[PDB]
């Protein structure tokens, strides 16, 4: 899926209930592969530091 | 023709003049005629995003349900 | 910064009052004066502690570090900025576990022939990249990170009086630390032990980035060195909770120690 | 007077009928985050009385040969009641303290010990490999460290120890203990106190931090007129230390920190 | 850039209860992940990105 | 944007100029917009040591006795 | 409006779009004891946001063949992060709560579970010799207990199980369960609504009391009308259950209490 429409795309399933996470990632804005590279990250890797809050939202 | 702006003191000298007095402004004066030649004063403002956060028509609360 | 009370002429005694005893176990100093136990004249104090002040002890440019380029992959160099590769600034920043301040740099830049008899080169410009962690690090001594573009560099030309520029406090806590009694990471219940190990008495691997120096100038065949030595001086500084003075020899970036280990000398107890 | 004291906090208190006054470590009593001072976003903790409490870690005894004791806060503490819950569950906290050490005698005996609290108490290593001390050999616990008459290298390098070694004389940092009375400190002369009693603002480069990986301040107690008694070459007395956490209040609730030991 | 000392935490998402669809309905569809900054964010110190290179 | 402090003369020429006027004066002038760039004024103050002399919860008179 | 919520406690939120209004029981939101109700003496301690906030207890899945679940509060929730510290460290302790049940499926499945807020849910046992079921059977924590479609007499005399046999339609207690509405409840009609909410105040007969020994509230969940779906004979839908404790105080400081398990 890297490098494709795909990477941005988090399947889900009508599956009975399950205690594993859908997804895991670091709050590393600027370094974490799957956040270095939006605009967000993209600004924050012209700067050496970071602080403030962020959110998240999912459709 | 001389401009007296005040400086944003980071790191204070264990001194009055760290917190008052001309000691914390600095002056600026053109020498040329063509702005261009000017430095930048870099006093510069801030605005809203909204033109690129909430380009919306119909203006919604986010307590408000969006899809109304 | 200064001045001294004045000493005021005291007399004979014979009271209840005893400012000559005392009980140190409370951990308070006795601050008693002469006049407490001899008497005394009036003396009007005309000395003051102007050059003691926390700004005037350090007001002096210390040498950090002396970076070397050979013109002939050492056409650069690469210094992570730090101020414990010396002793003498080192020592008396930590007299104090805090400090918040600016910093002054000037760099004295030297070079010369290595041959006595043997080759020639025109004026030699440097340029002294600041890399701050994140950014990319020269791999050559003319690949595309010496475009600077958001990097501050300086340009010194050889011969010109030294450079010299400010940088602010940047410290991404409220104060500098010069000591940290602990770890940059947790070693949690149940992973490997190459997990969560890290250094004690660090902080970032990377803290405030480094120095990427080295000549503009085409190389020449000539064998030339070049050293670019880095004074350092803390302007508009403010101190907290002092310490006792290193008494032995450093021994790393941390407060081990295994050599100088007993820096008295005898001498005998009734000696004058 | 100087000499007779109680202290109470929470459901604790502790009396003395021989003090020789207190310290207030740079004359600063503990005290909460203020909102000028704040960083964390989120609405802290503040346990109060089921944090707030003298907690007794435990007894150590004090021979003719003991050369020197020394512990970390808040890790002596991590362990004790919901003080040392509140610290795992929360990925920072910040607190202030009470350091009241015990020790009686009688009008027989002699010995002076200095109880020293350090703001970043960094202790000397063991090998040739700077900074080599683990995490688990720097955070004793309750039972803390003692210090050494004498500097030993570790050599064995298939199993190296990576642990301090503290010399006395050296105050376990490579400067000169008599200096170390630069730092908040009370004197147990035998023949004047019982106790030495300081109470420890928060101090740091930030106004809260990280518990688990950093130590704010360390307790060092050396004896510097050794213990002595009417002719028993044989003479032991305890030395209790309590210890009572103040102004807690911790921030960034989550799952519980459970840390790698020995 | 990656620093246990100024690391930041996890993110992770579960299922509450389980995506219920009834009969002649995809059982499995996407979701997508948006990330903004909040009004007290900040950046400081302009260095240069390691995400534009120029080769010879 | 000029500062004038009066400096603290130590040796003194046999002129009045060594005892009055702008003569034992010295000006100053920031030119630079980050208080960083500033050079120290050196007018720098002192304060109380008792936060670690007398770091005593009950305070103590020197004639009286200390432990009473 | 009445369909739309958003719940925040502590560092958690929840958000509904499906909703049938919310139950405050009794009319009586959660509160702290005043000083004129006041009881024990010592000073409380009042965790706040890091006990007073929203936990999720183990998801039960509901079948055509389910005849219901129940589960007892404080108990439910005494591994529950600081929550749980507090409740053992204390001899006394006090909460109130706001339940809160997940249940969604589809506009082609039928169903509804009632979902009852009991004051003292005392359950009848399954032996001939009374009130014989033992303390680790009336307390299964977070997993809670079912309810059964009949009664049947334990007559294992060499081993007892010593549980209870809560019959459904006799409300697990000799009454019968039309009559359960009588109690603080809602119901989750899969075709009209997502959830149940329910706000419980501390309901006792004293101020506080040892949450150890007394359950204050029972929550009780029966299908009113069976899961039905489609035309799969094989349906299946999660009931999730989520809890928040509001204005915890507890006294009377001590070790904490480990109780005997299974
Ligand atoms: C407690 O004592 C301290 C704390 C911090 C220190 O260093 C912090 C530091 C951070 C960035 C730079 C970068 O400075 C430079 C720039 Cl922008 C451009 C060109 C050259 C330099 Cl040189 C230099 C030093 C030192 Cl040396 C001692």
């Amino acid at each position: 899926r890297k490098n494709t429409m795909d990477m941005y795309r988090v399947e889900l399933n009508d599956a009975a209930h399950s205690d594993t996470p859908i997804l895991c990632l670091s709050l590393s804005p600027a370094s974490d592969p799957r956040l270095a590279h939006t605009m967000l990250g993209e600004i924050l890797n012209y700067y050496t530091h970071w602080a403030g809050s962020l959110k998240f939202t999912f459709l | 023709g001389a401009q007296v702006s005040s400086q944003k003191v980071g790191a204070h000298e264990n001194s009055n003049r760290a917190y008052g007095g001309s000691t914390i402004n600095y002056t600026t004066i053109n020498y040329y005629r063509d702005s261009a030649s000017n430095a930048a004063s870099k006093q510069d403002f801030a605005q809203d995003p909204s033109k690129f956060t909430e380009p919306i028509k119909d203006v919604l609360i986010k307590t408000a349900p969006t899809l109304n | 910064a200064n001045n001294l009370p004045d000493t005021q002429s005291s007399g004979p005694a014979h009271s209840k009052e005893t400012p000559a005893l005392t009980a140190v176990e409370t951990g308070a100093t006795n601050p008693l004066v002469p006049s407490d136990t001899v008497q005394t004249r009036h003396v009007i104090q005309k000395r003051t502690r102007s050059e003691s002040t926390v700004e005037s002890f350090f007001a002096r440019g210390a040498c950090v570090a002396i970076i070397e380029v050979d013109n002939d992959s050492k056409l650069f160099s690469v210094w992570k900025i730090t101020y414990k590769d010396t002793v003498q600034l080192r020592r008396k920043l930590e007299f104090f576990t805090y400090s918040r301040f600016d910093m002054e740099f000037t760099f004295v830049v030297t070079s010369n022939y290595t041959d006595a008899n043997n080759g020639h080169a025109l004026n030699q410009v440097y340029q002294i990249m600041y890399i701050p962690p994140g950014a990319p690090i020269p791999g050559k001594w003319n690949d595309y990170t010496w475009q600077t573009s958001s990097n501050p560099s300086v340009f010194y030309t050889y011969g010109a009086p030294p450079a010299r520029i400010s940088v602010p406090y940047v410290g991404i806590a409220n104060a500098y630390s010069h000591f940290y009694d602990g770890f940059a990471k947790v070693p949690l219940a149940g992973q490997a032990s190459t997990e969560g190990d890290s250094l004690y008495g660090a902080a970032s691997l990377n803290d405030f980035g480094s120095l990427a120096v080295r000549v503009v100038n085409d190389h020449n065949p000539t064998k030339l060195t070049s050293k670019i030595r880095v004074y350092m001086k803390p302007k508009h500084v403010r101190v907290w909770c002092p310490r006792p003075p290193r008494a032995v020899p450093y021994y790393g970036p941390g407060v081990d120690y295994k050599d100088g280990l007993a820096p008295l000398p005898g001498k005998g107890l009734t000696t004058y | 007077s100087v000499r007779v004291m109680q202290l109470t906090l929470g459901n604790s208190t502790i009396t003395t009928q021989e003090a020789a006054n207190s310290v207030v470590a740079y004359g600063r009593w503990p005290e909460y985050i203020k909102d000028s001072e704040a960083n964390p976003v989120d609405q802290p903790t503040e346990p109060d009385v089921a944090a707030c409490r003298f907690y007794t870690l435990d007894t150590v005894t004090w021979r003719k040969e003991s050369r020197g004791w020394w512990w970390k806060l808040p890790d002596a503490l991590k362990d004790m009641g919901l003080f040392g819950q509140n610290m795992f569950y929360h990925y920072l906290g910040r607190a202030g303290y009470t350091v009241h050490v015990q020790c009686n005698a009688s009008k027989f005996h002699q010995g002076a010990l200095g109880v020293f609290a350090v703001p970043e108490m960094c202790l000397a290593g063991d090998s040739t490999t700077h900074m080599f001390t683990k995490y688990e050999n720097a955070n004793p616990g309750e039972k803390g460290g003692e210090f050494k008459g004498s500097f030993t290298l570790d050599t064995n390098a298939t199993n190296p120890a990576r642990n301090f070694c503290p010399v006395d004389y050296l105050f376990g940092s490579g400067v000169l203990a008599g200096n170390a009375f630069v730092y908040p400190h009370q004197i147990i002369n035998l023949r004047t106190n019982n106790c030495a009693t300081l109470v420890l603002p928060y101090v740091n480069s930030l106004s809260i931090d990280s518990m688990t990986k950093h130590n704010n301040w360390g307790i060092a107690i050396l004896p510097l007129a050794p213990l002595d008694f009417a002719t028993e070459s044989s003479t032991e007395i305890p030395i209790t230390l309590t210890i009572a956490p103040m102004c807690c209040e911790f921030n960034g609730l989550r799952n519980i920190t459970v840390p790698r030991t020995q | 850039i990656n620093d246990s000392f100024t690391e930041g935490g996890y993110i992770s998402m579960f299922y509450q209860t389980r995506v219920v669809v009834p009969l002649s309905t995809p059982r499995k569809m996407d979701i997508l992940g948006f990330v903004s900054a909040c009004n007290d964010f900040s950046v400081r110190l302009l260095r240069d990105t390691t995400h534009i290179s120029q080769e010879a």
